[PDB]
RNA sequence: AAUCGAGAG
DNA sequence: CATACGCCTCTCTGCTTATCGGTAG
DNA sequence: CTACCGATAAGCAGATCTCTCGATTGCGTATG
């Protein structure tokens, strides 16, 4: 048995505020610079078509 | 022209032709001396080497055909310092030999053991 | 070596002054001989460096790189012979120019590297490097290819060619092709710099070699005389050839004419006789790899083309498959640094000339033979070549001047992760087949041809984007970096029955034409093409024979009902693949390669061996995985996408790395704490001694489906045996 | 993993006195579920197993 | 690198046991199951903890810091 | 010299140029400044035939079988 | 079938659809053996279906070209293609001669840039004569009425025109020429009924051309592949009939039964202007 | 995952039916008389021809591919479930693959019967230039085997040449999904 | 038949040269050969001349070394077999009238 | 911040 | 020899555009 | 006669999920 080195240390993350990108002012990119996860346009598209229209917003 | 460490060597010999007389090609390799010593794909045995008579007769296949080629016997005149060519009449056309043979160096590849190579 | 060879062929750079037909004071600068001194440091007598160095101090291994550039003025007046560094050149490990091409591993382990280190990695700016082997088309053979995009070239292009690539002997390629046009003519095409050119094949024939238009009809047209569509299509292309150039009489006139057309693409001085710039461009242009004084053979070459074009057209052959690897070669990786080598000295020279061009302009210094003003126009320009390399490496890009016959730009340099010992070696079998075809959508490219066999491991592929892209070469693949003494194959294959190339009025694909290195021979026939080609099989395995090298692969395509174009096509240069196997008739390792092995009946194991029908049986039917899929225990019992998920596993698996990580400085590494060796192994664990790297443990598994905690792909480790230690790392 | 691309995540650290046991008295230090091998079809590491427990034994 | 002091499976100390085990199989014409047997491990998850160690240790020692070469 | 439709020089062995263009009774070489006369080629007879590939049908394959 | 098929559907809605066809109930009073007849009436052929090779002898001693075309059996070919030899008379004489001539011309103005009887019978002369008078550049002509084996016709050009291929040109020409088409039909070929209600597909839709046929064909109700021809002959109601009928015919190879409201919103939402349009910018 | 006695002979005697149905299926595709033997010169030719021409592949590849997949529904339906040596329920591998739980009747079937034909694209096998499949098959072979049908099982392991054929079909499998995974992003995002 | 050849020659008293199919020489034509020395191989130049042509001539480079071209007649009658010696040289015929066609060495 | 390279589902 | 300032090549849809003639003022 | 226009094959513009790491960044010449 091999053990991968695809470690969960490396993998979470979570933020509740943090740094933002000056000319946006949303949440920076990446995990070591403590950013946030893109909920992109399938996403948004998904958030759409449960009805669940204030979780969208 | 005139080529450095070249001689232009004006003593040759006779190459004679005149029921009558046949002229052929006959091409060895540079392994087999020609001092010691019809038929298609014949075989002989020298210099205990397996000798392959190959007699590549192009063109003349079709019996006579049109008799075209793509060498010249190039013969000795009445002066013996210059290469001319020969012929049978005035047809000024190169003539081209009556066969033309090819040697082939040969070998025998053993034929394989079954037997000692189907091993279970 | 190599970087004489292509410091020979750069030639001499001429420019004369601007002060008194006098053309000038004359300068022609060039270099004829390149120095790579083994890694010293100046801390006098210049101490021995070792691959350690720069490792720990987060530096490169760079040697120095010194060439002995001339300073010729005017055909031996004043030569001024002077060599100069040119800034430390980065050297890889193992090789002849680092300090443990022939070491032990006693004094290996007293070094600081590793017990049993290998090379193969330049080290840059304190990272480990590396030049993948891209897979290139084979050198030195004209393969007819079929292509649409050919069409887009105008109207009456039609989709027809003929492609060959022509590697120079310093290992730099230039490619050919001959497109063929619906009205009759055939167009030569070629590349220079970074832009392309094309001209009528006639005018290219002529230029080669001064000789009738009779011998292009029978070089072309050999004994179908009583054909038409030949006939009928080399009419159009003569006829064509004389009424769009009709004053190009003689080889000097055409010769003349091509110069005046090609000279300032290619920079000619004004001392350069439009006949001799001419010849100057025919000899670097076209059939490379035959070099100069070959013009009598590219010209019987280029006939040889075009006939297999006609025969491309009309229907009596096949379109070579280029993404098939009988039709395919690697470049070394080595080779690429010697191209980008060479570029960047010939680049240097062009900068040198145009400071020299600069001084003219503005300076007003026409003392060529003063040696302080070659000290003060040297010194002026930038001659740190080992800086652009070692910026080549760590940057990958490729910032060349004549592209090389390559199709991508970037990625020709990836990092040698040492995340795991079976990574690292991974690293040095993968094969390319280049950026060019990331980007794209035809999966043809991608598929398994059966060409492949022993050559590329059919499992070792990384699933996602590169799948079919990036195949690993069998482990007992062997690529051949050395030319062979092919000077003596001509001299027993005109004994064994071939006619040579000149004397020899026959062409087409009725008859076997006998091709060394892509140099025409000789023509033969069918059925004695097939017994020679035994024949020499039979002479070359056993080495009683000085004049037949091992690895000389010899291709004969049997004649067939509208197949592949024929001919006996040998080969003994470099960047090919190669594979041990065994030769039946008194059996002996013989060394096959992918364009020889697609008509030979190869038996996998000696069991399946059939009367009259094989005549190779492989030595070992594992032989033809890489390592890391040989290691795969039990591999015949899986499914093959299970295979390849193993293969792509084992490169990430957390593990030992090596044992000399005291002297190393590598950003992020992980190993093993604790391994153990696989009960379970192939037979191949201690051929290649993999005992050194232990990549894991052999646990107590149990098939049982108990907790519900592990269903779809999850599994569940002991805690007690995790609280022992087990598959701890750090 | 195993090395017969049988990747899967560690879920829990199963306790010992939790593990199923044998008659010998050893609980296995690996636990995975039959239902892997159906649609994955990797005979080769049901015969890993039996030639490991043979060649340790 | 070096013997585990303690069985993953079990518990049952191999670690006090590399060096005898090591010194019966060069001395004697013993096998790995017979050693294995006279070391006092008779269950597989004991004795391939013996069996299959590889001692990267030594490999590793080879390299000292603080010693001339 | 003489094929199908083109006829090369006995000589040096280059193309004649096409009889229509050039005067009667005179083709010149371009090379050998030589003169034939145009009543040596009467005919320049050449056949031809299609590749039986060129046309495909559904009643050629049943000729095959 | 697949991604591509819905992607033509509804992506692009191409007009050049890649494989249209139509299908064409056949009426219950008819034979299997006349329902073949007819498709092998309704089927398109070419002019190179019937050559088995064409002979070009080049002559220039003025530069004559004899254009001898050979002709497979006629017991053969008529009962396979219900070709006369008099409609292929009347194909030569019209539609192949002329396509070629106007072949060599555009060429040569690019350029720049078996026995036989010597007189059939007087009809047959006075149709040669007709030919040389209808045609530019022609000087013979002759097609066998009696067994339909052989069609020559001599043609010649100046003398400054170059070598011409007559070889490459003949064959384009020929496989261009029609013979017996439908238009915009190019095979009528007979299915093996499926689900009962036997069905004649073809390689192409042209629905005025079976609306004349209505002693074979259950004209009233034609189905066909294509969209804008249906939208553009039948309406906006039957071609969302038909998108939805592809639609889900492409879901229904693979059984991924998706509901029939689904497809028919795509449908109205995609001819909501009354022609149809596609899901793109 | 093993079979019986009974089992495995009624499994080795329908296999070895599959020499006469590879050369029944050539010859019948190739128009020439049925039970010819394989080496006749015209049906060499054919054969090149076929492999020649991509249509005439085509149908030589769809023929052939019915029988033997005829052959190994014969052998599938005479040895599961009637075979195994260990039966369902206790036979916990075909229980879960009759349950749904995981897998289906074809993997057991290849795993402890019959791997069968492998399908590239829609046809058997690419075949190289000079006519063989692989370096061992003889050029323009009569042989289910040669075209991709493997006789083995995953049980008993396969033979060199039946792991290249399944290493090409499961490779083209993975091309395959790579591709579909991105195909409907676009088709799916237009429409939305 | 089996038949031998009667005598050997080694002096140069023919010749073979190959200027492509079709070719032809009046009688007044006259070609003159050459043979090296201090080279190992029996190398060949032909030369010959007219008013308007030149039926020049090289030998092989790289064939002589490895084969040979022999020349002989048979005996129609009789079994004796002559043999000669013939080099094989290729004539690339070149005609006087274009020889000098040159232009601007270097085209301002 | 972009480009290149390695990978994950 | 440091420091400082700019010049340089293998897809598919759908709308840019055709050469020419038909034909009523 | 010719303009109005109605229709005939080619050039170009724009297409073809989320994530975590690491490495590197074009040169030539002018003044002090
Ligand atoms: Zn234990
Ligand atoms: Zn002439």
């Amino acid at each position: 048995y091999q053990r991968l080195r695809h470690m969960v240390n490396d993998k979470f993350q979570v933020r509740s505020t943090g740094p933002v990108n000056s000319l946006t002012m949303q949440p920076v990119k990446g995990r070591k610079r403590h950013g946030g996860i893109r909920v992109g346009e399938m996403e948004r598209d998904a958030l759409i078509g449960h009805g669940t229209s204030f979780l969208l917003q | 022209s005139i080529p450095d460490g070249f001689k232009k060597c004006k003593h040759l010999k006779n190459f004679p032709l005149n029921k009558q007389q046949q002229v052929w090609l006959i091409k060895f390799p540079s392994n087999v001396d020609i001092s010691k010593l019809f038929e298609s794909s014949t075989t002989m045995t020298i210099d205990k080497h397996d000798y392959k008579i190959m007699d590549d007769t192009d063109i003349e296949s079709s019996l006579t055909q049109d008799n075209l080629s793509n060498m010249t016997l190039l013969v000795p005149s009445e002066s013996k310092e210059s290469l001319k060519i020969a012929s049978t009449a005035k047809d000024n056309a190169p003539l081209q030999f009556d066969k033309v043979f090819s040697v082939s160096e040969t070998a025998k590849i053993p034929a394989i053991d079954y037997s000692k190579v189907r091993v279970p | 070596g190599l970087l004489n060879l292509g410091v020979k062929d750069i030639g001499e750079k001429v420019i004369f002054d601007g002060k008194p037909g006098y053309l000038g004071n004359k300068l022609s600068v060039s270099v004829e001989q390149v120095s790579i001194a083994k890694p010293m440091s100046n801390d006098a007598v210049e101490r021995k460096v070792y691959p350690s160095e720069s490792r720990q101090r987060l530096t490169s291994y760079r040697g120095k790189l010194l060439l002995k550039l001339k300073w010729s003025v005017n055909n031996g007046e004043e030569n001024l012979f002077e060599v100069r560094d040119c800034g430390g050149l980065p050297v890889m490990l193992q090789s002849n120019r680092c300090h443990l091409n022939k070491m032990s591993p006693y004094e290996l382990v007293q070094h600081k590297e590793e017990s049993d280190e290998i090379g193969g990695y330049f080290i840059v700016n304190g990272i480990e490097k590396l030049i993948r082997m891209l897979i290139v088309q084979r050198r030195n053979h004209p393969m007819a290819i079929i292509r649409p995009s050919f069409a887009n070239r105008g109207a009456s292009y039609s989709h027809y060619g003929i492609q060959i690539r022509s590697v120079r002997p310093d290992q730099t390629s230039q490619t050919n092709v001959l497109h063929y046009l619906n009205d009759g003519q055939v167009t030569f095409r070629f590349s220079w710099r970074k832009n392309e050119y094309l001209v009528p094949v006639v005018m290219i024939l002529k230029a080669l070699c001064h000789t009738s238009d009779r011998e292009i009809f029978d070089g072309i047209i050999g004994n179908d005389v009583k054909d038409s569509f030949l006939t009928d299509r080399l009419e159009l292309l003569l006829r064509g050839f004389k009424k769009r150039y009709p004053h190009l009489q003689n080889r000097t006139q055409v010769l003349q004419y091509l110069g005046d057309k090609f000279r300032v693409v290619f920079q000619a001085s004004p001392d350069q006789s439009d006949l001799e710039v001419g010849q100057e461009v025919l000899d670097r242009i076209v059939l490379v790899h035959l070099g100069k004084d070959g013009s009598q053979d590219k010209f019987r070459m280029l006939l040889f083309m075009i006939r297999k074009l006609y025969s491309l057209v009309a229907g009596e052959c096949s379109p070579d498959n280029p993404d098939a690897t009988q039709h395919q070669e690697v470049l070394l990786g080595g080779f690429l640094y010697g191209m980008i080598l060479k570029e960047k000295i010939d680049e240097y020279l062009q900068n040198i000339i145009a400071q020299v061009r600069m001084d003219i302009n503005r300076g007003m210094a026409i003392n060529f033979k003063d040696k302080r003003y070659m000290s003060r126009v040297l010194m002026r320009v930038n001659e740190n070549i080992g800086s652009k390399m070692q910026y080549f490496l760590s940057t990958g890009n490729l910032v060349s001047q004549s592209g090389l016959d390559l199709q991508q730009v970037s990625g020709y340099t990836v990092v040698a992760e040492k995340i795991n010992f079976y990574r690292f070696i991974s690293h040095f079998r993968m094969v390319h087949r280049g950026s060019f075809f990331a980007q794209l959508k035809t999966t043809t490219v991608r598929k398994l041809l059966p060409e492949s066999w022993g050559f590329l491991c059919p499992v070792h592929t990384p699933d996602g984007s590169p799948c079919g892209l990036l195949n690993h070469f069998a482990h007992k693949c062997r690529i051949s970096t050395q030319q062979s003494d092919v000077s003596r194959i001509p001299s027993i294959l005109y004994s064994l029955g071939v006619a040579p190339a000149s004397h020899t009025f026959a062409a087409g694909p009725s008859l076997c034409c006998v091709q060394i290195d892509g140099k025409i021979i000789g023509w033969v026939s069918h059925e004695q093409g097939k017994i020679i080609a035994d024949t020499l099989r039979y002479w070359k395995v056993e080495g009683k024979t000085p004049g037949l090298p091992i690895d000389l692969e010899i291709g004969y395509v049997p004649p067939s009902t509208r197949g592949q174009y024929p001919g006996l096509y040998l080969f003994g240069g470099h960047s090919r693949m190669l594979r041990p196997v065994r030769y039946l008739p008194l059996d002996k390792e013989d060394i096959v390669g992918p364009f020889e092995q697609v008509y030979m009946n190869i038996a996998v194991t000696p069991q399946e061996i059939q009367n009259n029908v094989h005549t190779h049986v492989e030595f070992t039917p594992t032989n033809i995985l890489s390592i890391l899929a040989n290691l795969t225990p039990f591999s015949d019992f899986n499914q093959s996408p299970r295979n390849m998920y193993q293969c792509q596993m084992g490169k990430q698996t957390m593990g030992t790395p090596g044992v000399a990580l005291c002297h190393r400085s590598d950003n992020k590494l992980y190993r093993l704490q604790t391994g153990q060796t696989p009960i379970v192994k192939a037979n191949l664990y201690d051929d290649y001694g993999m005992d050194n790297f232990p990549n894991g443990f052999n646990a107590v598994v149990a098939v049982i489906s108990y907790t519900g905690y592990d269903m779809d792909d999850a599994m569940i480790i002991n805690k007690s045996a995790d609280e022992r230690g087990f598959g701890y790392g750090t | 993993s195993s090395r017969h691309g049988q990747k899967g995540v560690c879920s829990r650290k199963w306790p010992t006195i939790d593990m199923p046991f044998s008659e010998t008295g050893i609980q296995p230090d690996i636990i995975i579920n039959p239902h892997a091998f159906p649609s994955r079809m990797t005979i080769g590491m049901f015969v890993e197993s039996l030639a490991g427990k043979a060649g340790a034994l | 690198m070096i013997v585990p002091v303690r069985c993953f499976s079990c518990g049952k100390v191999v670690g006090d046991k590399w060096e005898s085990y090591l010194n019966l199989l060069q001395e004697d014409e013993l096998d790995e199951g017979t050693a294995l047997s006279r070391l006092g491990l008779k269950r597989y998850c004991c004795r391939r903890m013996i069996l299959t160690h590889v001692d990267l240790i030594e490999k590793f020692l080879r390299y000292n810091p603080l010693e001339k070469r | 010299s003489v094929v199908g439709s083109l006829i090369f020089c006995l000589d040096c062995g280059d193309l004649l140029e096409n009889p229509n263009a050039v005067l009667g009774s005179n083709v010149e070489c371009s090379q050998c400044k030589a003169i034939y006369p145009k009543s040596q080629f009467s005919n320049l007879k050449v056949v031809t035939t299609t590749a039986d590939d060129a046309f495909p049908s559904s009643l050629r394959a049943k000729k095959s079988v | 079938l697949g991604i591509p098929r819905l992607r033509e559907i509804v992506m692009t809605a191409s007009a050049a659809i890649k494989t249209p066809q139509m299908t064409l109930p056949i009426w219950n009073d008819v034979s299997d053996e006349q329902a073949d007849t007819f498709c092998k009436s309704i089927s398109k052929v070419l002019l190179s279906e019937v050559i088995d090779k064409v002979i070009v002898t080049e002559t220039t001693g003025a530069r004559s070209y004899v254009i001898h075309m050979r002709f497979f059996d006629n017991n053969e070919y008529s009962e396979e293609y219900d070709v006369s030899k008099e409609e292929l008379q009347n194909v030569i004489s019209n539609q192949f001669i002329h396509l070629l001539e106007a072949a060599i011309v555009k060429e040569i103005k690019k350029q720049k840039r078996v026995e036989a009887n010597n007189n059939m019978n007087k009809v047959q002369r006075d149709r040669q004569s007709a030919i040389i008078s209808h045609h530019r550049f022609i000087t013979k002509y002759n097609f066998d009425d009696e067994s339909g084996k052989w069609c020559e016709f001599k043609l010649e050009l100046a003398a400054d025109t170059e070598k011409l291929l007559m070889v490459n040109i003949v064959e384009e020409i020929c496989r261009k020429s029609i013979i017996r088409q439908i238009p915009h039909i190019d095979r009528c070929v007979h299915p093996e009924p499926e689900n009962g209600k036997r069905v004649l597909v073809t390689e192409g839709v042209n629905f005025q051309a079976m609306w004349d046929q209505e002693a074979f064909i259950d004209v009233d109700g034609i189905t066909s592949n294509d969209v804008a021809a249906v939208l553009k002959t039948y309406g906006v109601e039957a071609a969302r009939n038909t998108i939805v009928n592809e639609i889900n015919n492409v879901f229904s190879r693979y059984a991924i039964s998706v509901s029939f409201r689904h497809l028919d919103l795509i449908a109205d939402m995609m001819t909501r202007q009354g022609t149809y349009l596609a899901f793109n910018r | 995952l093993r079979l019986t006695a009974e089992g495995n002979k009624w499994r080795t005697d329908i296999l070895k039916t599959s020499v006469d149905t590879g050369r029944e299926a050539a010859a019948e595709v190739t128009n020439l008389d049925k039970d010819t033997p394989a080496d006749d010169p015209e049906l060499l030719k054919r054969l090149q021809e076929i492999l020649r021409d991509n249509n005439k592949s085509g149908i030589l590849d769809a023929v052939t591919s019915s029988k033997v997949n005829a052959i190994t529904s014969q052998v599938v339906s005479k040895c599961v479930p009637d075979g195994t040596m260990k039966k369902f329920p206790c036979n916990s591998m075909q229980a879960m693959a009759l349950s749904g739980a995981k897998g289906s009747n074809v993997n057991v079937s290849q795993i402890m019967c019959l791997l069968g034909q492998q399908a590239l694209e829609g046809r058997r096998v690419p075949v190289m230039v000079s006519g063989k499949t692989l370096p061992s098959f003889k050029p323009y072979e009569t042989d289910a085997m040669a075209g991709g049908y493997v006789k083995g099982r995953f049980y008993s392991g396969i033979k060199p040449q039946e792991y290249y054929f399944h290493c090409m079909a499961g490779r083209e499998g993975l091309i395959d999904t790579a591709v579909k995974t991105s195909r409907s992003g676009y088709l799916q995002r237009c429409l939305t | 038949s089996e038949i031998e050849i009667e005598s050997v020659q080694d002096q140069p008293s023919v010749a073979v040269g190959s200027f492509f199919k079709g070719f032809r020489a009046p009688s007044d034509t006259t070609f003159d050969l050459y043979k090296k020395k201090k080279s190992e191989k029996d190398e060949f130049v032909l030369h010959g001349e007219n008013e308007r042509l030149e039926y020049e001539g090289y030998t092989d480079s790289s064939s002589q070394a490895s084969n040979q071209y022999v020349v002989g007649l048979f005996n129609p009658e009789k079994k004796s077999i002559q043999l000669y010696k013939a080099p094989v040289l290729v004539s690339k015929v070149v005609s006087k009238s274009s020889k000098n066609l040159r232009g601007p060495k270097i085209k301002s």
